[PDB]
């Protein structure tokens, strides 16, 4: 199938509590393999999936020397995008940065980012063409100024194109036997009598992976589309995710329902009945 | 800037059976900012030991985490998951419900 | 593998 790399980092003001939180993650697909948090007594990028700890010493020293020198230039960061608003120094302040790359099923480059969020909106983003920036505000021109006059955007393409794709195959590869793996949904439903004139039917969906999958339900045929309580798909800790969704029913109308359930591991829809 | 109210579940890694020795888990998703506390209570008091993932964000750029302990459960032992967000007037409880 | 780039706001 078609597989991405992201890597992940946020860096938080603590102010008048410390010096700046960053961490930074790394994931194959839905799938955590790396980390690196500033708080942690390491001060190292640490392994979080099996099949990334066959990488050798340097792997480790190089990772951990890129990530230590992002964290620091992402507090300085913090104190430019102050300035840049005016803000004040009494107000805790994030900026979180997102890059990688998607490969398809033959490896090849499909999609580049390499973008900014200033307190959980929008700041800087790298354009699908990897030339460009798209800004979102007076601050962010004028980091999109100082971009341009450095060229940061072509060392970007060279990342996105070059090492970005290299890595995700070689992870790809190395961890085989875990990312190229497609868990399907094992489903069922549940009934939990809520009083005399009512029920809720559940519709379960477990075990699965990679976490993408669609949960809906029917009374004979129609969709029920504003009735239906959905949850967030939710990790079971295991690799694996979750999902339920739930109708209120009238007693004695179960058998009018019905749950569908798509996921790639299916080689066709669920439809389940009470 | 705006904020993000908390989204909490309570669930078991696996289906809920008695003497079967299980994962309890806290997800805590939608959020900002990442000032965050989490923790998972057994009758009531504070679990020692909780794990939890290394702080990640989804494409809205709203944070998520899971909080996470070994456990056994039983008939009569309740577990519950205890928040604290800038957006919380008061902590938030929610109960582990085996159905949910 | 992270990227190799120090770049300022």
């Amino acid at each position: 199938g078609s597989h991405s790399m992201r890597y992940f980092s946020t860096s938080v003001s603590r102010p008048g509590r410390g010096e700046p939180r960053f961490i930074a993650v790394g994931y194959v697909d839905d799938t955590q393999f790396v980390r690196f948090d500033s708080d942690a007594a390491s001060q190292r990028m640490e392994p979080r999936a099996p099949w990334i700890e066959q990488e050798g010493p340097e792997y480790w020293d190089e990772e951990t020397g890129k990530v230590k020198a992002h964290s620091q230039t992402d507090r300085e960061n913090l104190r430019i995008a102050l300035r840049y608003y005016n803000q004040s120094e009494a107000g805790s302040h994030t900026l979180q940065m997102m890059f990688g790359c998607d490969v398809g099923s033959d490896g090849r480059f499909l999609r580049g980012y390499h973008q900014y969020a200033y307190d959980g909106k929008d700041y800087i983003a790298l354009k699908e063409d990897l030339r460009s920036w798209t800004a979102a505000d007076m601050a962010a021109q004028i980091t999109k100024r100082k971009w341009e006059a450095a060229h940061v955007a072509e060392q970007q393409r060279a990342y996105l194109e070059g090492t970005c794709v290299d890595g995700l195959r070689r992870y790809l590869e190395n961890g085989k036997e875990t990312l190229q793996r497609t868990d399907p949904p094992k489903t069922h439903m549940t009934h939990h009598p809520i009083s005399d004139h009512e029920a809720t039917l559940r519709c379960w969906a477990l075990g699965f992976y990679p976490a993408e999958i669609t949960l809906t339900w029917q009374r004979d045929g129609e969709d029920q589309t504003q009735d239906t309580e959905l949850v967030e798909t939710r990790p079971a800790g295991d690799g694996t995710f979750q999902k339920w969704a739930a109708v209120v029913v009238p007693s004695g109308e179960e058998q009018r329902y019905t749950c569908h359930v798509q996921h790639e591991g299916l080689p066709k829809p669920l439809t389940l009945r009470w | 800037m705006i904020q993000r109210t908390p989204k909490i579940q309570v669930y078991s890694r696996h289906p809920a059976e008695n003497g079967k020795s299980n994962f309890l888990n806290c997800y805590v998703s939608g959020f900002h900012p990442s000032d965050i506390e989490v923790d998972l209570l057994k009758n009531g008091e504070r679990i020692e030991k909780v794990e939890h993932s290394d702080l990640s964000f989804s494409k809205d750029w709203s944070f998520y985490l899971l909080y996470y302990t070994e456990f056994t459960p039983t008939e009569k032992d309740e577990y519950a998951c205890r928040v604290n967000h800038v957006t919380l007037s008061q902590p938030k409880i929610v109960k582990w419900d085996r159905d949910m | 593998q992270f990227k190799d780039n120090v770049i300022l706001l």
